[PDB]
DNA sequence: GTGATATCTGCTTTGGGTGGGTGGGTGGGTTGAGGCAATA
DNA sequence: AAGCAGATATCAC
C-alpha cells in the first residue's frame, strides 16, 4: 500500500515530542496529563502549541500546513503513547485537541486557501444541538463468503466496502453493518455569530457552523463568547450522493459515477478540536486543594484576623462613605445561613434577605452594583423590566409550533446566587404576588396553558426601594414611607434606611472621596484585602455549617419572647428563624463550627435595630 | 469459571451454549432459593401475586441479584439482550413449575430490572453507553396510542415464519390471521423542567415500549427509565446534518414513577400485618393526626382536617342517577407566618399524586383544560389541566386570595359535579376531574380580625365558601408561654434536622404513614348503614338558624353531605368497612368547631353554650 | 465605489491654540440652526465625551425637549451625520429600526452605537418596555437578554440623545417639565 | 474460455390529498379564525 | 417520460 511520507514523519516526531518534551520541574510535562486517560470519560488530550513550537518549529509547521492531512496520525501517536498501561481497551479511540495558537483569524477570513490549515477563531454561540453518535470506521460482514472488513472509512457520507477483502470474492454490493464492532465518536453542532467587537461597521453578522466531538461536546452554551480551534473544511451536498448501500435522496460539480445526472455543492464548516471561553460535591478539604500555599495561608491568616468584620467591610465597599451597619448587614447576607430539610421533606430557607429603602442619590445602587461586581454568580435587575418575564417566570407562544414556553425571569437566572432588585417598588402584581413564594418557599409554580411547572429560586435577594412620597420623612415610620405590603416586608432579614443628611460636614465629606476617586483611580482604593482574597475565603467559609449550641437556644428563646412581649406588621416566627440564620452567617464568617452567644449577640442586635426603625419614626 | 473470558467479549461469551446453560441455571437457583432478611422466600410470594393477577412480568431488584450471583450482575449492563432473553427462560421454566396450567394465560415471562445502581441524565449520554443498560429519569411530553406491531410474520402457499426487528423491514402479502403481533408504544421523554438550568432549552429521548410494558405512564409523568441505549443508521438524519451520524432509542425495560410512591400492589403480605396490627391501636386516629407535618408546633385542628382529606369520603351513586363526591376541600385562613405554605408543602410531598400552584401563577384553563393549536394536523385539540391531571389526586393552591377573579370561578363545576365541561373549536366534551382541593388564603389587609366574623374577613363570596367542607382559621396570638413552647420548638427543630446529623402519642414514620394511607384508600370503602338521623337532622337545623342570625358563613345542605364523607373519612382512618357512632360523633365534633371558630369573638362563647350538648 | 498627516495635525493644533476654539467649533457643529448657543456647546462637548477612567460612565446623555415646530430633528441629524458609530432610530414602537435586542442575534441601535452616540428622535412616544430597555442601558451601560436559549450581556456603551415634545399640543407653562413630557422622573434623572 | 461492456427490463418517480391523520411536522405546502397569556 | 439498479447476453483477447 501506497505509504504518505509527510504524514508518518509527523507522527515519529509527534511520538518524540510527546515522550521527551520537559516542563519546567523537570518532568515530562504530557506523560502525567495522558496518565489522566485511563478515565472511560476521558478521550482527549490537551496540547499547547508553544511547547510544541520550543520542542521542534519543522513539526509545529508542517502541523500548521497539513492539519487535516495528518490529524489521525497525530491521533494514532497519541494512542501508542497510552498503550502501555493495562487499564486502556484495545477498542478506545484518542483524539488531541490543540490550546494556545499564538494568530487569531476573523471569521471573515475563512477562505478555500485556509481549507485543511490549523486556524483558531473567535465567535458569539447561538444555536447548540443534541449530541448524536457519529460512525468513523465501520466493520461489516460480507454476505457472500461471512468475511469480516474492518476500519472501513466513511466521508460525510454512509460508506460500505468497495471490494470484499478475500481476493477469492469478487463481491461489490452486499454488504451488513455491525453495530458492536463498528466506531463511534460523540457529535455535536453549534452555529456560532461574529462577536459586536468584530462586526463590520452597518453589516449584518455573518455566521458559522462549527462541529465539536470527543469531550468538546456540550461544553460551549448559546450567547457565550468562546475561542474555537481547529480546522476549516468542506462538506459536499449529502442529498445528491448514491452508494451501493445507501440511495441518494431529495450549480456544482459534474461527473462522478455516484452523482448521476445531478450537480454536487459544497459549503464551509468549521471542525474544531479545542473550545475555551475567550475571556477565562465541594468540601472544605477540597476547597483547599483546589488553591495554592500562597492562597491557603492568606485564608488562614483572614480566619484568624481579630478585626476581620470592619476590614471586609471596609474592603467590600470602599468608594462608599458612612454606612456602617449596611455594609455590615450585606457581609451577613453574602456569608448566608445553613439551609435544612425536615424529616417529613419540607425545606428550611437558609438564604438572607435585605432591603435598603433610600432617598435619592444615596448610594443605594452604588452597594447593588458592588455586590454584583463582587459575587460570581449574581444578577443585577429592576424591578420595573423590559422582558415579560420579569422577576419570575412567564409563558409565551412560539409562534410557528404554536406551543406555550417558559421564559426565565431575573429571580430564575439568580438560582443559586445572589439578585439584586433596583427599585424593588415598581414590581407589577403578577411578579408581586409570585415573589411571596419565591421569597419564602424558593420556587416558582406555574399551571397555565401548555406548561406546568415548579421551578428553583434558591437565591438571596438585595433589594433598593424609594420612599412614597420621594422624600423620606423621619415622623413616619419606615412601613408608611415604602409601599411594599406587610406579607412582603415581613420576608425581609434586614431593613436599611439611607437619608440624605443635608449637613455641610457630610457633603464636603463625599464630595472628597468621588473626586478623589475620580482624580487618582488606582490610588484611592486601599483594601485591606484584595477581592480575590475574599472570594477565595468566601468560598471557603461557605462549606462550614455551624452548630446551634444549648447556650445559644436559651439565648434565642429569651430574645424571641423579648421581641415578641414588646410588639399591620408584626413579630411573627419569621423574625425567630431570620434571628436563628444571622447567628449562622455570624458565626460561618469567623469558619467556626458552632454558634457561640457572642454571635447570637451581634445578630439581635442587628436585628434589633432593623425591627425598631420598621416601627418607630 | 464463568467470569472467565478465553478471549471473547461479554456479548460472545454468553452466547455459546455452556456458559449460556451456566447462566441459565444460576438465575434459576437465585429465583428459587433467595431470601430476604426475615427468610421468607421472595420469588414465591412475587410469582404467586403475577399469577393471582394473570400478569406476565417478574420485576427482579438488581441489589439482590448483585449480593447473590455477582458474576450475572456484572454481565447484564454489557450483554443485556442476551442476558435478558435467557432469564425470560428460566422464568417461565420456574412459573409453569410453580403453576403448570399458566402456559394458557402467557406463554412468555417477562423479567424486569429495578434499582439499577448506574443512574445518568439525558443529557450525559455518551457513545460509550451504546447496548448497554442505563437508568435515567424525566418527564414524559408525548405518547403515542398502543399499535400492532410484527412480532413473527407469515406471507402468502404460506412462507414460514419470519422474526421481525426494531430496525429494519424483514425481506422474504402478509397473513393477518397466521401472524403473530406484539403492542408497541413511543414515548418521548424529556428533561424535568426543575433540573434544566433556567433560560436553557431541554433535552428528549426517545423510548420504545413493548408487550404488557405499554400504558406504563402517562404525558405530564416523572418517571425512571430502564433500557438499552440503542442506536440505527438514519439516512435523513445523515443528510440533514453532512456527516455519519445515527439515530438513537431506548428500548424500555423497566419503567417505575420513582418520586417516592409505592403502588397498593406492591405492598407485601407483611407491610399489611403492619398496617393491620397498627390499626388495631386503640390509639391510631390521634397518631395518625400526629404525623400530619411533625415539624410545624401544634396547629391541631389543621392537623385534623388534612388527615380527613388525606384518608377521604366515599362516592356514591344510588340508583345511577344522583352523584354524590367523596372528596374533602380544605380552606386555611389566617394570619401571615403561621405555616399554611408548610402545611401545602407537606401534602405535595406526602401524597401520591398532587399539582401544587399559587396564586396568579395558575390560569382559568391551566386549572381545568385547554384546547391547543396545531399548525399542520387536525388545528385544534383538547388538553388537561391541573384538576384533570390530579383526577383521584390533591391540587394545593397556595394564595388562594391572590388570584384572578375569573381564574377562580373556573373551579367550581369541578369542586362539586367533579367533572371539566369543554364546549370550545369544535370539541364538545367532559373529563373527569375527582381531586381534593386545598386552599391557602390570606384575609383582608393581611390580619384576621376578631372583631369581624370569617365572610367579613375574606373577599370570598357564598358560593366558592360553601363548596369547602372544612375551613380552618389560623390565628397568630401573642402568649408569652405559648411564644416560649414555639421557639424552643423551633429552635429545636433547627438543632435536629442539621445537616450533620401535644398529642401526646408518637407519630407513625412517614413511609409507614405512605403504606397506611394507600391500603386504607385502595381496600377500604366503609358503608354507612346505620346513623342517628334525628340528632343528624336536629343538629343540622339548629346550625342553619344560628347562621342565618349571625352571618358569619351560609350554611346549605353541602354541610349535611360533608358530616358523612367525614364519617365516612374518619372511619377509613381506622379501616372499619363500617361506620359507627363514633365516626358520627367526631365527624359533628369537627363541624361544630369549625362553625364556632367563624363568629366574633364576642358571640364565641354563647355559641360554645348553644352547641355544648354535641361538643360534649 | 461611487459614494493622520503631520500637516493635518499641525493645522488642528493650531486651531486647538486659537483662545476662541470653544465658540468657533459650536459654530460650525450646525450652521442651519439659529440661536441655540448653549444647546450647540452641549452637543459638542457630548461629542468630544469625558475621560474612561476604567475603573464610571464617561459618557455624556442630553435631551432636548420643546415645542413642535423648532429645529430638533434638524438638529439630531446634523449630530448622527457628524459622528461615526451613530445611529439615528425613534421610540415609536412601530419605527423601521427598533432599540431593542431580539436563527441570528440581532442587536438593536443601542448596542450597535456602543461608544458612539445614539439620536431618538419620538423619545416621549417609548412604550414601558423600551423604557426599561433604555433605563437600564443609561445606568449599567449593558443590555441584558435571555431569549430563545440565548443568554447573554450586550456592552452598550453609548451617548444618548434624545428629543421629545410635549403630550399636548403646545408646551404649557403653567405645568412643569416633568408633567409637560410624560416620562419617569427616574429616566429623567439620568 | 473469462473479463469487461453493451443491451435489455422493471421500479418509481410527482409532491397530494381516494395514501393516512393509528406516521411525524427537525421531511415539506398564505389566509383566515380561534384560543391563550400578557396586555392596556 | 426520464434515469438508476439489476440482470444478462455478447464481443475480444
Ligand atoms: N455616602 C456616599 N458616599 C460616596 N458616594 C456617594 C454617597 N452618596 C452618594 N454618593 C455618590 O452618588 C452617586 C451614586 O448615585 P446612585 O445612582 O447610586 O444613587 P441612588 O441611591 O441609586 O439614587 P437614584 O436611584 O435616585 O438615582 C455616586 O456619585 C456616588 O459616589
Ligand atoms: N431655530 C430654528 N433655526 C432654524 N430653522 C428653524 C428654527 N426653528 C424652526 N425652524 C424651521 O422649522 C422647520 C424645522 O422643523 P423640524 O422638523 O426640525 O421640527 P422639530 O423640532 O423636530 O418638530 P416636530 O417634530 O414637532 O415637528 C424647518 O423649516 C426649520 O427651518
Ligand atoms: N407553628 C410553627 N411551627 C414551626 N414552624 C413554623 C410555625 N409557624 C411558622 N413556622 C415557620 O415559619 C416560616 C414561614 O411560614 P410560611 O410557610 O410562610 O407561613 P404562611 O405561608 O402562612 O405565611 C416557615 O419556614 C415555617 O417553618
Ligand atoms: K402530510
Ligand atoms: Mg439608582
Ligand atoms: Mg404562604
Ligand atoms: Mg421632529
Ligand atoms: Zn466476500
Amino acid at each position: 500500500e501506497v505509504r504518505d511520507e509527510v504524514a508518518e514523519k509527523c507522527q515519529k516526531l509527534f511520538l518524540d515530542f510527546l515522550e521527551e518534551f520537559q516542563s519546567s520541574d523537570g518532568e515530562i510535562k504530557y506523560l502525567q496529563l495522558a496518565e489522566e486517560l485511563i478515565r472511560p470519560e476521558r478521550n482527549t488530550l490537551v496540547v499547547s502549541f508553544v511547547d510544541l513550537e520550543q520542542f521542534n518549529q519543522q513539526l509545529s509547521t508542517t502541523i500548521q500546513e497539513e492539519f487535516y492531512r495528518v490529524y489521525p496520525y497525530l491521533c494514532r501517536a497519541l494512542k501508542t503513547f497510552v498503550k502501555d498501561r493495562k487499564e486502556i481497551p484495545l477498542a478506545k479511540d484518542f483524539y488531541v485537541a490543540f490550546q494556545d495558537l499564538p494568530t487569531r483569524h476573523k471569521i471573515r477570513e475563512l477562505t478555500s486557501s485556509r481549507i485543511g490549515l490549523l486556524t483558531r477563531i473567535s465567535g458569539q454561540v447561538v444555536r447548540t444541538h443534541p449530541v448524536h453518535p457519529e460512525l468513523v470506521s465501520g466493520t461489516f460482514l460480507c454476505l457472500d463468503c461471512q468475511t469480516v472488513i474492518r476500519d472501513v472509512e466513511q466521508q460525510f457520507k454512509y460508506t460500505q466496502p468497495n471490494i470484499c477483502r478475500n481476493p477469492v470474492c469478487a463481491n461489490r454490493r452486499r454488504f451488513l453493518l455491525d453495530t458492536n464492532k463498528s466506531r463511534f465518536v460523540d457529535f455535536q453542532k453549534v452555529r456560532i455569530q461574529e462577536t459586536q467587537a468584530e462586526l463590520p461597521r452597518g453589516s449584518i453578522p455573518r455566521s458559522l457552523e462549527v462541529i465539536l466531538r470527543a469531550e468538546a461536546v456540550e461544553s460551549a452554551q448559546a450567547g457565550d463568547k468562546c475561542d474555537f480551534t481547529g480546522t476549516l473544511i468542506v462538506v459536499p451536498d449529502v442529498s445528491k450522493l448514491s452508494t451501493p448501500g445507501a440511495r441518494a435522496e431529495t450549480e456544482g460539480i459534474r461527473g462522478l459515477r455516484a452523482l448521476g445526472v445531478r450537480d454536487l455543492s459544497y459549503r464551509l464548516v468549521f471542525l474544531a478540536c479545542c473550545v475555551a471561553p475567550t475571556n477565562p460535591e465541594q468540601t472544605a478539604e477540597s476547597i483547599k486543594n483546589q488553591m495554592t500555599v500562597k492562597e491557603w495561608e492568606k485564608v488562614f491568616e483572614m480566619s484568624q484576623d481579630k478585626n476581620l468584620y470592619h476590614n471586609l467591610c471596609t474592603s467590600l465597599f470602599p468608594t462608599i462613605h458612612g454606612n456602617d451597619e449596611v455594609k455590615r448587614g450585606v457581609l451577613l447576607m453574602l456569608f448566608g445561613g445553613v439551609p435544612k430539610t425536615t424529616g417529613e421533606g419540607t425545606s428550611l430557607r437558609g438564604d438572607i434577605n435585605v432591603c435598603i429603602v433610600g432617598d435619592p442619590s444615596t448610594a443605594k445602587s452604588q452597594f447593588l452594583k458592588h455586590v454584583e461586581e463582587f459575587s460570581p454568580r449574581a444578577v443585577y435587575t429592576s424591578g420595573k423590566a423590559s422582558s415579560a418575564a420579569g422577576l419570575t417566570a412567564a409563558v409565551v407562544r412560539d409562534e410557528e409550533s404554536h406551543e406555550f414556553v417558559i421564559e426565565a425571569g431575573a429571580l430564575m437566572l439568580a438560582d443559586n446566587g445572589v439578585c439584586c432588585i433596583d427599585e424593588f417598588d415598581k414590581m407589577d402584581v403578577r411578579d408581586q404576588v409570585a415573589i411571596h413564594e419565591a421569597m419564602e418557599q424558593q420556587t416558582i409554580s406555574i399551571t397555565k396553558a401548555g406548561v406546568k411547572a415548579t421551578l428553583n429560586a434558591r437565591t438571596s435577594i438585595l433589594a433598593a426601594a424609594n420612599p412614597i412620597s420621594g422624600h423620606y420623612d423621619r415622623s413616619k415610620s419606615l412601613k408608611q414611607n415604602i409601599n411594599l405590603s406587610a406579607p412582603i416586608m415581613s420576608r425581609f432579614d434586614l431593613f436599611f434606611i439611607l437619608v440624605d443628611e443635608c449637613n455641610e460636614v457630610t457633603d464636603y465629606a463625599i464630595a472628597r472621596r468621588i473626586v478623589d476617586l475620580h482624580s487618582r483611580i488606582e490610588e484611592s482604593i486601599d483594601r485591606v484585602y484584595s477581592l480575590d482574597d475574599i472570594r477565595r475565603y468566601l468560598l471557603f467559609a461557605r462549606q462550614f455549617k455551624p452548630k446551634i449550641s444549648k447556650e445559644s437556644e436559651d439565648f434565642i428563646v429569651e430574645q424571641y419572647k423579648h421581641l415578641r412581649q414588646r410588639d399591620s406588621w408584626r413579630i411573627t416566627v419569621r423574625q425567630l428563624e431570620s434571628m436563628i440564620r444571622l447567628s449562622e452567617a455570624m458565626a460561618r464568617m469567623h469558619c467556626c463550627d458552632e454558634v457561640q452567644p457572642k454571635h447570637v449577640k451581634e445578630a439581635f442586635r442587628l436585628l434589633n435595630k432593623s425591627i425598631i426603625r420598621v416601627e418607630t419614626p | 469459571n464463568l467470569e472467565d473470558l478465553k478471549g471473547h467479549s461479554v456479548r460472545e461469551w454468553v452466547s455459546m451454549a455452556g456458559p449460556r446453560l451456566e447462566i441459565h441455571h444460576r438465575f434459576k437457583n437465585f429465583l428459587r432459593t433467595h431470601v430476604d432478611s426475615h427468610g421468607h422466600n421472595v420469588f414465591k410470594e412475587r410469582i404467586s401475586d403475577m399469577c393471582k393477577e394473570n400478569r406476565e412480568s417478574l420485576v427482579v431488584n438488581y441489589e439482590d441479584l448483585a449480593a447473590r450471583e455477582h458474576v450475572l450482575a456484572y454481565f447484564l449492563p454489557e450483554a443485556p439482550a442476551e442476558l435478558l432473553q435467557i432469564f425470560d427462560e428460566a422464568a417461565l421454566e420456574v412459573v409453569l413449575a410453580m403453576y403448570p396450567k399458566y402456559d394458557r394465560i402467557t406463554n412468555h415471562i417477562h423479567v424486569r430490572i429495578s434499582h439499577l445502581p448506574l443512574v445518568e441524565e439525558l443529557r450525559s449520554l455518551r457513545q460509550l453507553h451504546l447496548n448497554q443498560l442505563i437508568r435515567t429519569s424525566g418527564v414524559v411530553t408525548s405518547c403515542t396510542g398502543v399499535l400492532p406491531q410484527l412480532s413473527m410474520v407469515k406471507y402468502n402457499f404460506v412462507l414460514g415464519p419470519f422474526c421481525q426487528s426494531q430496525n429494519q423491514e424483514v425481506k422474504p402479502e402478509v397473513n393477518m390471521e397466521e401472524t403473530i403481533y406484539q403492542n408497541y408504544q413511543r414515548i418521548r421523554i424529556q428533561e424535568s423542567p426543575g433540573k434544566v438550568a433556567a433560560g436553557r432549552l431541554p433535552r428528549s429521548k426517545d423510548a420504545i415500549l413493548l408487550a404488557d410494558l405499554v400504558d406504563s405512564c402517562k404525558p405530564g409523568d416523572e418517571i425512571e427509565l430502564t433500557g438499552i441505549y440503542h442506536n440505527n443508521y438514519d439516512g435523513s438524519l445523515n443528510t440533514a446534518n453532512g456527516f455519519p451520524v445515527f439515530a438513537t432509542v431506548i428500548l424500555a425495560n423497566h419503567v417505575a414513577k420513582k418520586d417516592n410512591k409505592v403502588a397498593v400492589g406492591e405492598l407485601t403480605d407483611e407491610d399489611v400485618k403492619m398496617i393491620t396490627s397498627l390499626s388495631k391501636d386503640q390509639q391510631i386516629g390521634e397518631k395518625i393526626f400526629a404525623s400530619i407535618a411533625p415539624s410545624i408546633y401544634g396547629h391541631e385542628d389543621i392537623k385534623r382536617g388534612l388527615a380527613l382529606a388525606l384518608f377521604g369520603g366515599e362516592p356514591k351513586n344510588p340508583g345511577g342517577k344522583h352523584k354524590v363526591r367523596g372528596d374533602i376541600n380544605v380552606l386555611l385562613c389566617g394570619d401571615p407566618g403561621t405555616a399554611k405554605s408548610q402545611f401545602l408543602k407537606y401534602i405535595e410531598k406526602v401524597s401520591s399524586r398532587a399539582i401544587f400552584t399559587t396564586g396568579q401563577g395558575a390560569s382559568a384553563v391551566g386549572l381545568t383544560a385547554y384546547v391547543q393549536r396545531h399548525p399542520v394536523s387536525r388545528e385544534w385539540t383538547l388538553e388537561a389541566g391541573a384538576l384533570v391531571l390530579a383526577d383521584r389526586g390533591v391540587c394545593l393552591i397556595d394564595e388562594f386570595d391572590k388570584m384572578n377573579d375569573q381564574d377562580r370561578t373556573s373551579i367550581h363545576e369541578a369542586m362539586e359535579q367533579q367533572s371539566i365541561s369543554i364546549s370550545k373549536a369544535g370539541i364538545v366534551t367532559s373529563l373527569q376531574a375527582r381531586c381534593t382541593v386545598i386552599a391557602a388564603a390570606n384575609p383582608i389587609g393581611g390580619r384576621y380580625d376578631p372583631s369581624l366574623t370569617f365572610s367579613e374577613n375574606v373577599d370570598l363570596t357564598e358560593p366558592i365558601i360553601s363548596r369547602f367542607d372544612i375551613l380552618c382559621v389560623v390565628r397568630d396570638t401573642v402568649d408569652p408561654v405559648q411564644d416560649e413552647m414555639l421557639a424552643r420548638f423551633v429552635v429545636g427543630s433547627h438543632v435536629r434536622h442539621h445537616p450533620s446529623n401535644t398529642y401526646g402519642v408518637e407519630p407513625l414514620p412517614q413511609e409507614v404513614l405512605k403504606k397506611y394511607i394507600i391500603y386504607a384508600k385502595e381496600r377500604v370503602h366503609p358503608k354507612l348503614n346505620q346513623m342517628d338521623q334525628d340528632k343528624v337532622a336536629k343538629m343540622y337545623s339548629d346550625l342553619r338558624k344560628e347562621s342565618m342570625a349571625t352571618g358569619s358563613i351560609p350554611i346549605t345542605v353541602r354541610h349535611i353531605e360533608s358530616m358523612i364523607r367525614m364519617a365516612e373519612a374518619h372511619a377509613r382512618i381506622h379501616l372499619r368497612d363500617y361506620v359507627i357512632e363514633d365516626d358520627v360523633n367526631m365527624a359533628i365534633r369537627v363541624m361544630l368547631e369549625s362553625f364556632i371558630d367563624t363568629q366574633k369573638f364576642s358571640v364565641m362563647r354563647s355559641m360554645r353554650k348553644t352547641f355544648a350538648r354535641y361538643l360534649s | 465605489k461611487t459614494d493622520f498627516s503631520e500637516k493635518r495635525v499641525e493645522l488642528l493644533k493650531e486651531l486647538s491654540r486659537k483662545p476662541d476654539i470653544y465658540e468657533r467649533l459650536a459654530s460650525a457643529l450646525a450652521p442651519s440652526i439659529y440661536e441655540h448657543e448653549d444647546i450647540k456647546k452641549g452637543i459638542l462637548l457630548q461629542l468630544f465625551g469625558g475621560t474612561r477612567k476604567d475603573f464610571f460612565r464617561a459618557e455624556i446623555n442630553i435631551l432636548l425637549c420643546g415645542d413642535p415646530g423648532t429645529s430638533k430633528s434638524q438638529l439630531l441629524q446634523y449630530v448622527y451625520n457628524l459622528v461615526p458609530r451613530g445611529q439615528y432610530t425613534s421610540g415609536k414602537g412601530s419605527s423601521a429600526v427598533g432599540l431593542t435586542a431580539y436563527l441570528v442575534l440581532q442587536t438593536g441601535a443601542l448596542v450597535l452605537s456602543d461608544n458612539g452616540i445614539c439620536c431618538i428622535d419620538e423619545f416621549d412616544k417609548m412604550n414601558e418596555s423600551t423604557r426599561s430597555v433604555l433605563h437600564e442601558v443609561m445606568e449599567q451601560q449593558t443590555l441584558s437578554i435571555a431569549k430563545a436559549g440565548i443568554i447573554c450581556q450586550l456592552n452598550a456603551r453609548t451617548s444618548v440623545l434624545a428629543a421629545a415634545n410635549p403630550i399636548e399640543s403646545q408646551w404649557n407653562p403653567k405645568k412643569t417639565t416633568i408633567e409637560n413630557i410624560q416620562l419617569p422622573h427616574t429616566l429623567l434623572s439620568r
